[PDB]
């Protein structure tokens, strides 16, 4: 066997950061209790939901 | 002059005065919110702790 | 892992604080029962409200 590379290891960390990434992502929504706050989830979204909030107010 | 009187108050308390109808379901709206909030933050204090598994 | 901060729970306690202002006026605000109690809220009504006061009067 070879030990001065584990490559399991390397694909748990890899599979572990991106798994609490998207955590992070998940619960940051549920922190704003809102479907979306940070930009890229969905522009047009967003855009559409500040063109209604101009209209109700 | 009192129909004026009458009609100037009420005209400047609906301007002044609020709607408790409102107020109270923005109230709970708010609350209902806060809540879930701090409980959302409580969960959210655990997770970094579970690195701690491979010390 | 990075341990050194947790920023999701920092964003969370920010929009958290953030509502809880909005809530703290909101409770004054029926407590005292006026949707103005302070100058920032409607200048031009609490203007209006005064003159109508002393109109009143």
């Amino acid at each position: 066997m070879i030990i001065n590379h584990n490559l399991a290891a390397i694909n748990s960390h890899r599979v572990l950061k991106f798994q609490n990434e998207e955590v992070s992502k998940n619960m940051e929504k549920l922190s704003s209790g809102m479907r979306i706050n940070r930009a890229g989830d969905d522009a047009s979204g967003l855009a559409v939901s500040e063109k209604m909030r101009t209209q109700v107010n | 002059l009192m129909n004026a009187y009458e009609n100037t108050q009420a005209s400047e308390s609906r301007i002044r005065d609020a709607d408790m109808a409102e107020e109270t379901v923005a109230f709970t709206k708010n609350q209902i919110l806060v809540q879930s909030g701090t409980a959302m933050l409580a969960q959210a204090n655990v997770r970094p702790q579970g690195v701690l598994s491979l010390l």
